[PDB]
């Protein structure tokens, strides 16, 4: 999750070009519908009964915004990612017990969803860069379990 | 994989790769080999550089088993029965692996036809690609 | 599990852990209380505390079905299938927690009864919970 | 990964009543049997075909005897983990390509072959303290992975 300078600049270019809101939503619902167990976490966010539940869910589409603008602090702060996800750290662990295998499988979606919506740009090497950032944001967010 | 409605998905998007399945498959491979560097230890034997004649022969190999899976969803551990003696005993590769593979896949597919790539489909291959994997496993005995 | 030499593993080990299901149960999810706290939450509705009347009794239930299964071996998801529904479309337990369950249960087994607990005994009581915790998350679809 | 006083010190009392030659032994051939893939690491140690190879196997059972040291002397630095795994983690990744959820199932091994010795001594509480311990010896040598 230590990263070339080429590997720097790939991912702030292909940044400048997300949508948050767009790909957050999009993020977020795609990994509860792949990995349904998720949804236990946002029950309070109303109707998930079903995929199509999911995807039409203004509140899991606004969260999934929210999570993105996080990962992008990520993206934007390489070097010191404990630092900057000190505080999620401790709420998603000491408040929400989100097991940490969870944060796994949001980077996994989160990079399928850049590749959706960049297609050929989103090369195996601009695949690789981004592999090692959302590891480090779970590893990050991790942190405060560890 | 094992619902009606995910076998028809299944089918529906490979049928879609159609004649890509050997370039997306090689595509996958160097995804996974480029991203997740403890995977290329697996083939030491290759040549693991991007035009690869060795990773275009195999990714050709891996998505006839892929096209062989799609047609035999109802018996995979018959249709699948070498291969796994071949992953599990011979060359004792690591469950983790399957996963990586299996996402690296997904990144390729969504890459490619993104319209296509659909919540629900990307569910239905994603539980595809754990079924085939476990299959790949089964003999971790 | 499936094999046949894990079954009868499987098999013996449960017959000497016989009337000791139920305690052996409560104590494998104490430990996983302790252990793991994260799995704690989806039991609020309970006092963990050591001694619980709900851990006990609830533990009286898991071992029974973990005792049905010992004996459906070959049928394990219909044997199983109403826990299926519960567990993963009610109740939306992550697949890890299994894994963390069934730990506690080795650790505990390992524990009480060492001399039965040999290397083989492990892999195949092992493989006997992730049979059993595979069926539980089947639904996850 | 943070001990308590009391979980200090029951780390400390079971940790010298602990023979290394023995534990070890077993921890690393119980890992082999259990989960068939790690023999793939230790081939040059001669015959794996089987469980009964592996448990007679001198050179795993040698080399289990290494690794629970290495793992005492987690056990007595446990405020510097990374520091006194940080060559091996770089072995382990760079050199051996060890994926790094392995670790975690020999620390589950661990944990298992310390309840069969310990008996009722190994309380769930006392359980819990080593977990917090194995948890932070993986980490600590995944770390130059991360
Ligand atoms: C790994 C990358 C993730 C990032 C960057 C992230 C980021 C965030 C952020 C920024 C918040 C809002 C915090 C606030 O406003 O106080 C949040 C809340 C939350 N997160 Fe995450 N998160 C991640 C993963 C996950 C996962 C995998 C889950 C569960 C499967 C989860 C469950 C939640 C829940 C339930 C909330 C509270 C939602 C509410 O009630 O409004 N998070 N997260
Ligand atoms: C969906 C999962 C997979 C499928 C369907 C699959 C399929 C195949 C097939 C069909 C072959 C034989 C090729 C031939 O006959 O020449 C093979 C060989 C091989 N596989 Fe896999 N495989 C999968 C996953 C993996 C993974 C995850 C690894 C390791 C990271 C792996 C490592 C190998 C190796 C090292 C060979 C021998 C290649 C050679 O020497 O030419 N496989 N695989
Ligand atoms: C080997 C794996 C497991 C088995 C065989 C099993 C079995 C059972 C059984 C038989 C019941 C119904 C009890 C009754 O009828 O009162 C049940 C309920 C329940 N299970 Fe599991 N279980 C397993 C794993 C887990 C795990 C890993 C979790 C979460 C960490 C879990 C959470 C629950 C909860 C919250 C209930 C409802 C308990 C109540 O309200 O009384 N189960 N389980
Ligand atoms: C997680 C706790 C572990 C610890 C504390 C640990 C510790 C050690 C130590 C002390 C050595 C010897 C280093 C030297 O003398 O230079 C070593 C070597 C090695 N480790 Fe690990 N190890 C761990 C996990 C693993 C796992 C899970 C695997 C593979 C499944 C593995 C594979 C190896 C291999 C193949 C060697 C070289 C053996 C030889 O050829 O002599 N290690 N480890």
């Amino acid at each position: 999750v230590n990263l070339t300078a080429a590997e720097k600049t790939q991912v702030a270019n292909l940044w400048g070009k997300v949508n948050v809101k767009e790909l957050g939503g999009e993020a977020l619902s795609r990994l509860l519908v792949v990995y349904p167990w998720t949804r236990r976490f946002f029950e309070h966010f109303g109707d998930l009964s079903t995929a199509d539940a999911v995807l039409h869910n203004a509140k899991v589409l606004a969260h999934g915004e929210k999570v993105l603008t996080s990962f992008g602090e990520g993206l934007k702060h390489l070097d010191n990612l404990k630092g900057t996800f000190s505080d999620l750290s401790e709420l998603h662990c000491d408040k929400l017990h989100v097991d940490p295998q969870n944060f796994r499988l949001l980077g996994n979606v989160l990079v399928i969803v850049l590749a959706r919506h960049f297609g050929k740009e989103f090369t195996p090497d601009v695949q690789a860069a981004y592999e090692k950032v959302v590891a480090g944001v779970a590893n990050a967010l991790a942190h405060k379990y560890h | 994989v094992l619902s009606d409605n995910d076998k028809t998905n299944v089918k529906a998007t490979w049928s879609k790769v159609g004649d890509h399945a050997s370039d997306y498959v090689a595509e996958a491979l160097e995804r996974m080999f480029f991203s997740f560097p403890t995977t290329k230890t697996y083939f030491p034997h290759f040549d693991l550089s991007h035009g690869s004649g060795q990773v275009k022969g195999h990714g050709k190999k891996v998505g006839e088993a892929l096209t062989q899976a799609v047609g035999h969803l109802d018996d995979l551990p018959s249709a699948l029965s070498a291969l796994s003696d071949l992953h599990a005993h011979k060359l004792r590769v690591d469950p983790v692996n399957f996963k990586l593979l299996s996402h690296c896949l997904l990144v390729t597919l969504s890459s490619h036809q993104p319209t296509e790539f659909t919540p629900e489909v990307h569910a239905s291959l994603d539980k595809f690609l754990s079924n085939v994997s476990t299959v790949l496993t089964s003999k971790y005995r």
